[PDB]
């Protein structure tokens, strides 16, 4: 058995005792930190400090029982280990609560704010610690049984799979769904929208009207240009077609490539550019076009809608994957995919929307697309959550591998040499309770401010203490 | 009475 002196367990338990106390006091005393995320972080600091306190308290009790020299050891063992088990389940729940808090505050920011009042968050955190303590007591009673060890190992692989999903989305696929703020900016334009729109419509020789725009690839079962081309055919026979201007861009297959220019010729008010324009001119098009139509059959990332919403274009897209999660009711119009008749109704509905001042609608699109920036506070909380789970996974990894060996290869000589280093895995677990306060401070500017007001009072609650 | 559980 790997030996480390009992001084370490008591010391590490005290460091986290002071750190996580400072975390809870700071979040409570600061009115700006009364958000649901910091309330789940507050409970995470509670479960973190109870673990390191219980491990330090257990070491003192262990060092006392072997010296004074029974059957009372088993009872205090069943209670100390019950606090560790209940806090571990709460530590997993507090991390998943932040994950749920980050998923909803990113996509459905306002609907989550109304339902997650200051009262309802206290009920959930209370219910989490209720089911965790009840499950913690039953886990320790049947700690040698199979269902308990299979359950805890499963919970670690769940946190491991969620961490792998977060590293793939945030870091690997960073440039896949990340909006570019330095490029998709209205500052690169000049004038008003109708001023730029008349210049664009005169550049193609057209009367001023409601300008719809499609950009993408001409394919038969992917981007959905066939849905839009038949939507123009349906709208062709109507009377409201004369107030519309369509600009379709994208090269694909000659069957649809020729159909686009077939409608461009038989209608005049339709412009078809079978070339791949530079990103600088597509930026200029979004700042002038009234509505951007994205009739995609499959769009995993809403980046195509975010790029147009930054420059004030109002998207008319399908409720498919990424376009579904980005576009709400106030910042666009959604329709069923593959339906050309329903898309024509959205184009007719968008024509009626143009009769009022869309300056607020475009200001909602700019605001909605502005929150998905990598340097924004919304996506920054997801990276803070990825650090919190990646830290918890690494610190608890050797323990759960020892838990796997306990049930899969206890007699194996190689698994025995690993399980004998268990006292190292306890120290690593206690380091999760010390590193976590360092993560909240490093990734929260408001928490460092209230940290300085306490480190200055810790120097001020000492002059009045000695005089 | 071991440090933590799953020790004996
Ligand atoms: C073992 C039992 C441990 C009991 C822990 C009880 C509560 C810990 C979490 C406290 C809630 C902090 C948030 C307070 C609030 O939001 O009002
Ligand atoms: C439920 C738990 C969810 C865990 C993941 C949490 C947040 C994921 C954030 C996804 C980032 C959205 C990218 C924007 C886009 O798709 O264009
Ligand atoms: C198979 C389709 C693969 C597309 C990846 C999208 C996954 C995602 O949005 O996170
Ligand atoms: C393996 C763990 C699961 C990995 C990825 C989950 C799928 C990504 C999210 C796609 C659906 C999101 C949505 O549009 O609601
Ligand atoms: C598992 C966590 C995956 C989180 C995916 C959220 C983004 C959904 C999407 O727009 O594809
Ligand atoms: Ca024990």
């Amino acid at each position: 058995q790997l030996f480390v002196s009992p001084v370490v367990f008591v010391t590490l338990g005290v460091i986290s005792l002071l750190e996580n106390i400072l975390v809870i006091v700071a979040i409570a005393k600061n009115k700006n930190l009364h958000s649901p995320m910091y309330f789940f972080i507050c409970s995470l600091a509670v479960a973190d400090m109870l673990v390191s306190v219980s491990l330090g308290f257990e070491t003192i009790v262990i060092t006392l029982l072997n010296s004074t020299d029974q059957s009372f050891t088993v009872n205090i063992d069943n209670v100390i280990d019950s606090v560790i088990c209940a806090s571990l389940l709460a530590s997993i729940c507090s991390l998943l609560s932040i994950a749920v808090d980050r998923y909803f505050t990113i996509f459905y920011a306002l609907q989550y704010h109304n339902i997650m009042t200051v009262k309802r968050v206290g009920i959930i955190i209370s219910c989490i610690w209720a089911a965790c303590t009840v499950s913690g007591i039953l886990f320790i009673i049947y700690s040698d049984s199979s269902a308990v060890i299979i359950c805890l190992i499963t919970m670690f692989f769940t946190m491991l799979a969620l961490m792998a999903s977060l590293y793939v989305h945030m870091f690997l696929m960073a440039r896949l769904h990340g909006i570019d703020c330095s490029f998709w900016n209205e500052s690169y334009l000049t004038g008003s929208r109708d001023e730029r729109k008349k210049s664009l419509l005169s550049k193609f020789g057209m009367d001023e009207g409601v300008t719809f725009m499609f950009i993408g690839r001409f394919d038969r079962g992917q981007k959905g240009v066939d849905v839009l081309l038949k939507a123009i055919e349906i709208l062709s026979s109507k009377k409201e077609f004369q107030e519309m201007r369509f600009i379709i861009i994208g090269k694909g297959d000659p069957e649809l490539e020729g159909w686009a220019r077939s409608l461009e010729e038989k209608h005049g008010n339709v412009k078809v550019i079978t070339e791949m324009l530079s990103r600088e001119f597509v930026r200029e098009l979004y700042g002038s076009v009234d509505f951007v139509i994205i009739p995609s059959y499959f769009e995993p990332f809403g980046l195509v809608a975010l790029e147009a919403m930054c420059l004030g274009a109002i998207p008319i897209a399908s409720a498919v994957g990424g376009l579904r999660d980005i576009i709400t009711n106030e910042t666009g119009i959604l329709v069923k995919a593959g339906d050309p008749g329903e898309l024509a109704n959205a184009i007719l509905k968008a024509l009626e929307l143009s009769r009022s001042d869309l300056s607020k609608f475009r200001e909602n699109c700019k605001k909605r697309a502005m929150s998905f920036s990598r340097q924004g506070a919304n996506m920054k909380g997801a990276i803070t959550l990825t650090i919190l789970i990646g830290v918890f996974v690494v610190c608890w990894a050797p323990f759960f591998l020892h838990l796997i060996f306990y049930i899969s290869c206890p007699q194996n000589p190689y698994c025995v040499c690993f399980m004998s280093h268990f006292n190292l895995y306890l120290i690593l677990i206690m380091c999760n309770s010390i590193i976590n306060p360092l993560i909240y401070a490093l990734r929260s500017q408001e928490l460092r401010k209230t940290f300085k007001e306490i480190i200055c009072c810790y120097e001020f609650l000492e002059v009045l203490f000695q005089g | 009475l071991d440090p933590x559980r799953w020790r004996k």
